[PDB]
RNA sequence: CGCGGGGGGAACCUGGGGAACUGAAACAUCUCAGUACCCAGAGGAGAGGAAAGAGAAAUCGACUCCCUGAGUAGCGGCGAG
RNA sequence: CCCCGUGGUUCGUGGAGCCAUGGGGGAAUCUGGGCGGACCACCGCCUAAGGCUAAGUACUCCGGGUGACCGAUAGCGCACC
RNA sequence: GGAGGCGUAGGGAAACCGAGUCCGAACAGGGCGUCUAGUCCGCGGCCGUGGACCCGAAACCGGGCGAGCUAGCCCUGGCC
RNA sequence: UGAAAAGCUAACCGAGCCCGGAGAUAGCUGGUUCUCCCCGAAAUGACUUUAGGGUCAGCCUCAGGCGCUGACUGGGGCCUG
RNA sequence: GUGAGGGCGCGAGCGAUAACGUCCGCGUCCGAGCGCGGGAACAACCGAGACCGCCAGCUAAGGCCCCCAAGUCUGGGCUAA
RNA sequence: CAGGCUCUGGCGACUGUUUACCAAAAACACAGCUCUCUGCGAACUCGUAAGAGGAGGUAUAGGGAGCGACGCUUGCCCGG
RNA sequence: UGAAAUUGAACUGGCCGUGAAGAUGCGGCCUACCCGUGGCAGGACGAAAAGACCCCGUGGAGCUUUACUGCAGCCUGGUGU
RNA sequence: UACCACCCUGGCGCGGCUGGGGGCCUAACCCUCGGAUGGGGGGACAGCGCUUGGCGGGCAGUUUGACUGGGGCGGUCGCCUCCUAAAAGGUAACGGAGGCGCCCAAAGGUCCCCUCAGGCGGGACGGAAAUCCGCCGGAGAGCGCAAGGGUAGAAGGGGGCCUGACUGCGAGGCCUGCAAGCCGAGCAGGGGCGAAAGCCGGGCCUAGUGAACCGGUGGUCCCGUGUGGAAGGGCCAUCGA
């Protein structure tokens, strides 16, 4: 508030899709933990050991990705970077999420 | 008076600008969509 | 007690990952009738405040 | 009594004297008609603002009958 | 003829009614606020309570109270709130 | 249950559902009926229009305990008939 | 007592993608973001919400109290 | 209530008195308490139902960072009506 | 914090080549230096920027016949009001 | 104890009424004139209502309005 | 027997200057032994009352209307009885 | 131009649905009668309940601008031009003067061509001034409109083709408290004129305008409340001050 002009509520809302009725709707969100933060410790990791330790926080949604040096460990998530996928293929192996 | 110019065959449109009782009764002057490249344009 | 987010704010502007305050142009939604291409086009951006800037930073917060 | 009317200033003149280092197209003057015309890599635009075209250094020219001119003698 | 009601109680409780200043730097929607206050009734509490529930988990399992969820999701002369 | 007028909810008519209900029309009994945010389909959840129920919660007239609370212009309006 | 919060990644309205991402036909340009910081407690300066430094309206509103003054009428008497 | 003055309604009636909402609000006026030490403003501009009020800028001051750039001055170059 | 500024010199408009008038521009002093010397007295005119002490010293403006520090100083003119 | 009188204007017919405490008047009121509403569960007023007043009255009555004894009189305009 | 409003403190003179432009309080000059009692109203911009006039406040309140919006009241279609 | 068929315009006879108008009745409802289970008047009206639109200072809440050599009254309120404005920019007053709230599919892009005003002389109508020829005539014309600056080595007049009055951007600056305003090389796409060099992101230039919010129309990678659609919203474009 002030002057009683118009602050500078002049400016607008591209912030479209501001909100319905009902609400949020609810859906899938995923956190992206970069892999050189995963390759930190080792042996084989997953979205609770992720959590366990310091990233994520039941999020839920598991998502290695970034720049770094992937560790041949085993590394359980819902979706990999393009980036972290090869990064990780030529040293380690990969399995996908659960599904729902 | 003010003015649209559709693209034909299609649905765009532009910033235009007619002038109605001055020797303007049609208006279908060249323009460039974003769908393809070039092409005619009616008043609408 | 628990400040409140202005929620009509949040509602028009973005604190970037830095600390700056983005918000759209204005000047493109009405006036408009024949403006050149390079107006309507320099309105899409978005940019930043300065002063004003460190006003909102302080309406969200919690955001 | 109808008088109290004016418009704003418009500031405009030489902006960048000669002998001056210009970036890539900064401005130079802002005139009202052509007080001054263009020059060695020197462009102007529709209110007949002149701006330059590369950089380097500003100089001006008085060629008479001709006109006033300014331009950039490059250098790098 | 027999059992019961009546009236009172600081605050607390439920139900029936229910403002304006003030805020919005004016003001009418809006806010103050279902607050103040009036009324009836309950009682050591009162209300609520065993799902025609919630809502996305082929999950939970009466009600109440605290923490958190969250100043979120939303509501809004998209203003103030 | 649908319609008209409203109240409750975060929901100011908003795509406005849900709970409630003043007016009008007005069923069914499980192959019934309500709901999952207009509506429709599919798939789920739940059984309305009777009632009761302790504790966990709120309050301090009253008694007790304690204070980096006051010390008679303070502390309750009153240390005192 | 780890529920929970902040921090570890941004960009975009979003779908989404990610050291990028958005605009765009674009491996032109350009915006924003990458090349790491953070949090918990004490203390201080200021800010927001509440009366928010203190004292002061004229007023408005809710519930009650007044016609033993004064105004009108009603009943019953008195006076000139 | 008034043979009418906005008269009277408990010694001030253009809407009585008490108590409560209440610490209404007051961009107005007043007042604001020990000592010493360094620095030290402003009364402009822009917008303002704005003009004795505010918002941004300007000018004061503290903390951290930068290191000869600052005022003023010498030379030289351009712009000026 | 400030968003009343004020006077003076200069440069303009307004004004009447009025105003302790007004309105801008440049500067300045008061504001906040009503602290100190000068101008009889007197914010802003001339002198000068008070850290404290001294019964020391030079000077600034101004002044040196007495009130009142210090020359009835020297030389050449003018004035008789 | 106990009227100064007379002439002549204005306002208001008149006795009354009023600003308790700066205004007693040319202000209000008044009898009287006109307009208008009202057929009685009247119209109108108070009340959410029941109800009450109107009136245990009935158009020669009741409500509203303006003018204000009495005399003479009260013109033209129905576009808004 | 014995009050009151008022009251920064007083050791409280005239003129001409002067000053925020109306001086007991500064400058210069003039006059004046100390303290009362009775009496006057020129000054102390004398007391009293946070100027009623005037302006200002996005202050209040009473009042008007073919200002805005709303409510009573009334009129009216549909429908229930 | 028999006859048969679907159908039209207008109307009549039957039933289905559905409403409008008159009359009578009595039992609801209402009034009344020395109690009445009743009788008399009214009567599906009126009253009342829900809902419709209207009239509506009787009542309620508010609103009724700022500048202003006091207020009011008057004037003014945004943008452009010139002066004031003291040779950078800026700079005030209820200081001095004038405009704007548009217009043009050609008044726009380009290629080629062209050069006025005005003065003297000569010319049938003309007549100071139409049009014609001569000479002189550097800008006193013209540039849609105010004024200024610019300008014929074109920005002015004519023609041919045309539609860059583009889309996706945008180094770099002017200006500036903020928001906004302004100039802009060059890159990609795809195109116009031109032999080419090259020019074109409107108009010689500086006025011709309006943040946000709310909503409308066209579109479209997006969102769509358990799922699929739909409702709605977002995004792009444009509209209503
Ligand atoms: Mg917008
Ligand atoms: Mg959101
Ligand atoms: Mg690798
Ligand atoms: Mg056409
Ligand atoms: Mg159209
Ligand atoms: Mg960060
Ligand atoms: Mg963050
Ligand atoms: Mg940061
Ligand atoms: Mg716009
Ligand atoms: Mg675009
Ligand atoms: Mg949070
Ligand atoms: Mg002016
Ligand atoms: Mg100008
Ligand atoms: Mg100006
Ligand atoms: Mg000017
Ligand atoms: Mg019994
Ligand atoms: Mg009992
Ligand atoms: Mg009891
Ligand atoms: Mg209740
Ligand atoms: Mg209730
Ligand atoms: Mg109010
Ligand atoms: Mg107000
Ligand atoms: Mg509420
Ligand atoms: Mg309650
Ligand atoms: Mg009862
Ligand atoms: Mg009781
Ligand atoms: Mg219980
Ligand atoms: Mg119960
Ligand atoms: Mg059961
Ligand atoms: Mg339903
Ligand atoms: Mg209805
Ligand atoms: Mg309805
Ligand atoms: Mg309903
Ligand atoms: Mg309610
Ligand atoms: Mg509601
Ligand atoms: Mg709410
Ligand atoms: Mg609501
Ligand atoms: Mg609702
Ligand atoms: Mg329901
Ligand atoms: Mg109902
Ligand atoms: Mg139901
Ligand atoms: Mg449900
Ligand atoms: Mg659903
Ligand atoms: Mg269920
Ligand atoms: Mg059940
Ligand atoms: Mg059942
Ligand atoms: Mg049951
Ligand atoms: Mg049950
Ligand atoms: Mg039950
Ligand atoms: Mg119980
Ligand atoms: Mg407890
Ligand atoms: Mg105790
Ligand atoms: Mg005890
Ligand atoms: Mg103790
Ligand atoms: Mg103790
Ligand atoms: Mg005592
Ligand atoms: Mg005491
Ligand atoms: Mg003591
Ligand atoms: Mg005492
Ligand atoms: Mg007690
Ligand atoms: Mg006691
Ligand atoms: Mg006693
Ligand atoms: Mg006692
Ligand atoms: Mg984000
Ligand atoms: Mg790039
Ligand atoms: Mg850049
Ligand atoms: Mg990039
Ligand atoms: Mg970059
Ligand atoms: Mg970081
Ligand atoms: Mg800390
Ligand atoms: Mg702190
Ligand atoms: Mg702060
Ligand atoms: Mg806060
Ligand atoms: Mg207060
Ligand atoms: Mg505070
Ligand atoms: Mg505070
Ligand atoms: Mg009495
Ligand atoms: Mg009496
Ligand atoms: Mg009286
Ligand atoms: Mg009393
Ligand atoms: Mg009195
Ligand atoms: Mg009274
Ligand atoms: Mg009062
Ligand atoms: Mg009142
Ligand atoms: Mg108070
Ligand atoms: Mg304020
Ligand atoms: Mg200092
Ligand atoms: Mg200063
Ligand atoms: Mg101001
Ligand atoms: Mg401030
Ligand atoms: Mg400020
Ligand atoms: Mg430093
Ligand atoms: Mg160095
Ligand atoms: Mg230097
Ligand atoms: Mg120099
Ligand atoms: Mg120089
Ligand atoms: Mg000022
Ligand atoms: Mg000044
Ligand atoms: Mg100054
Ligand atoms: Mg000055
Ligand atoms: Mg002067
Ligand atoms: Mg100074
Ligand atoms: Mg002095
Ligand atoms: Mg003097
Ligand atoms: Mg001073
Ligand atoms: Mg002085
Ligand atoms: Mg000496
Ligand atoms: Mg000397
Ligand atoms: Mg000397
Ligand atoms: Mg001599
Ligand atoms: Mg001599
Ligand atoms: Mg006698
Ligand atoms: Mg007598
Ligand atoms: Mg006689
Ligand atoms: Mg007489
Ligand atoms: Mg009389
Ligand atoms: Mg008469
Ligand atoms: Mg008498
Ligand atoms: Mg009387
Ligand atoms: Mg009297
Ligand atoms: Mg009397
Ligand atoms: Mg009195
Ligand atoms: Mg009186
Ligand atoms: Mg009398
Ligand atoms: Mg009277
Ligand atoms: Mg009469
Ligand atoms: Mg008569
Ligand atoms: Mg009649
Ligand atoms: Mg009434
Ligand atoms: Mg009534
Ligand atoms: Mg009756
Ligand atoms: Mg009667
Ligand atoms: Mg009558
Ligand atoms: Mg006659
Ligand atoms: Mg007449
Ligand atoms: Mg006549
Ligand atoms: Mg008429
Ligand atoms: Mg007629
Ligand atoms: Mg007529
Ligand atoms: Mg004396
Ligand atoms: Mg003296
Ligand atoms: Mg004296
Ligand atoms: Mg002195
Ligand atoms: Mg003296
Ligand atoms: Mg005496
Ligand atoms: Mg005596
Ligand atoms: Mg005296
Ligand atoms: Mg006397
Ligand atoms: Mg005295
Ligand atoms: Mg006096
Ligand atoms: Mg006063
Ligand atoms: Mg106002
Ligand atoms: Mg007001
Ligand atoms: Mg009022
Ligand atoms: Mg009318
Ligand atoms: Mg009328
Ligand atoms: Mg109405
Ligand atoms: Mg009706
Ligand atoms: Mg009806
Ligand atoms: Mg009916
Ligand atoms: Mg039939
Ligand atoms: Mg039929
Ligand atoms: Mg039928
Ligand atoms: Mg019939
Ligand atoms: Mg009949
Ligand atoms: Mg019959
Ligand atoms: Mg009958
Ligand atoms: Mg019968
Ligand atoms: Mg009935
Ligand atoms: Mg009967
Ligand atoms: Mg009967
Ligand atoms: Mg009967
Ligand atoms: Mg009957
Ligand atoms: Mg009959
Ligand atoms: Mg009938
Ligand atoms: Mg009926
Ligand atoms: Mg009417
Ligand atoms: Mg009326
Ligand atoms: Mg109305
Ligand atoms: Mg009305
Ligand atoms: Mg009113
Ligand atoms: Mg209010
Ligand atoms: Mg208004
Ligand atoms: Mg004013
Ligand atoms: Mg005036
Ligand atoms: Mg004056
Ligand atoms: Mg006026
Ligand atoms: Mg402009
Ligand atoms: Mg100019
Ligand atoms: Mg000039
Ligand atoms: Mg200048
Ligand atoms: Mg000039
Ligand atoms: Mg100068
Ligand atoms: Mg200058
Ligand atoms: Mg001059
Ligand atoms: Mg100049
Ligand atoms: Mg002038
Ligand atoms: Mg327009
Ligand atoms: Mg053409
Ligand atoms: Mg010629
Ligand atoms: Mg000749
Ligand atoms: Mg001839
Ligand atoms: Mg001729
Ligand atoms: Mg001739
Ligand atoms: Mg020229
Ligand atoms: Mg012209
Ligand atoms: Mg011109
Ligand atoms: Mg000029
Ligand atoms: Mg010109
Ligand atoms: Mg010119
Ligand atoms: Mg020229
Ligand atoms: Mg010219
Ligand atoms: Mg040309
Ligand atoms: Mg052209
Ligand atoms: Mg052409
Ligand atoms: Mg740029
Ligand atoms: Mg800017
Ligand atoms: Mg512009
Ligand atoms: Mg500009
Ligand atoms: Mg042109
Ligand atoms: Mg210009
Ligand atoms: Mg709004
Ligand atoms: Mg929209
Ligand atoms: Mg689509
Ligand atoms: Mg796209
Ligand atoms: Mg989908
Ligand atoms: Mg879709
Ligand atoms: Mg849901
Ligand atoms: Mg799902
Ligand atoms: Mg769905
Ligand atoms: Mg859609
Ligand atoms: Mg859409």
């Amino acid at each position: 508030f002030e002057g009683g002009r118009s602050t500078t509520l002049m400016r607008l809302p591209k912030r479209g899709m501001q909100g319905q009725v009902p609400g949020e709707i609810k859906r899938p969100r995923y956190q992206g933990v970069n892999l050189k933060d995963l390759a930190r410790f080792e042996g084989e990791v997953t979205p609770e050991l992720l959590v366990r330790a310091g990233l994520l926080k039941k999020g839920y949604r598991l998502k290695i990705l970034g720049e770094g040096e992937a560790k041949p460990l085993k590394v359980v998530a819902h979706a990999f970077s393009k980036s972290a996928l090869e990064k990780l293929k030529a040293a380690g192996g990969e399995p996908v999420l659960l599904e729902a | 008076l003010l003015l649209e110019c559709t693209e034909c065959k299609r649905r765009n449109y532009a910033t235009e600008k007619n002038k109605r009782n001055t020797p303007n009764k049609l208006e279908l002057r060249k323009y460039c969509p974003w769908c393809r490249k070039h092409t005619v344009h009616r008043e609408v | 007690p628990k400040m409140k987010t202005h929620k009509g704010a949040k509602k028009r502007v973005k604190i970037t990952a830095s600390g700056k305050v983005v918000a759209m142009k204005t000047g493109k939604r009405h006036l408009n009738w024949q403006k050149s291409g390079k107006e309507i086009r320099q309105k899409g951006r978005k940019f930043v405040l300065a002063k004003p800037e460190a006003e909102r930073i302080k309406l969200l917060l919690p955001y | 009594t109808k008088n109290g009317r004016d418009s704003q200033a418009k500031r405009l003149g030489v902006k960048r004297y000669e002998g001056q280092v210009v970036r890539a197209g900064n401005i130079l003057v802002r005139q009202r008609g052509t007080r001054f015309k263009p020059g060695k890599n020197v462009g102007m635009g529709r209110d007949f603002t002149l701006f330059a075209l590369v950089d380097g250094v500003v100089e001006f020219q008085d060629r008479g009958r001709l006109g006033r001119y300014v331009h950039v003698r490059p250098l790098a």
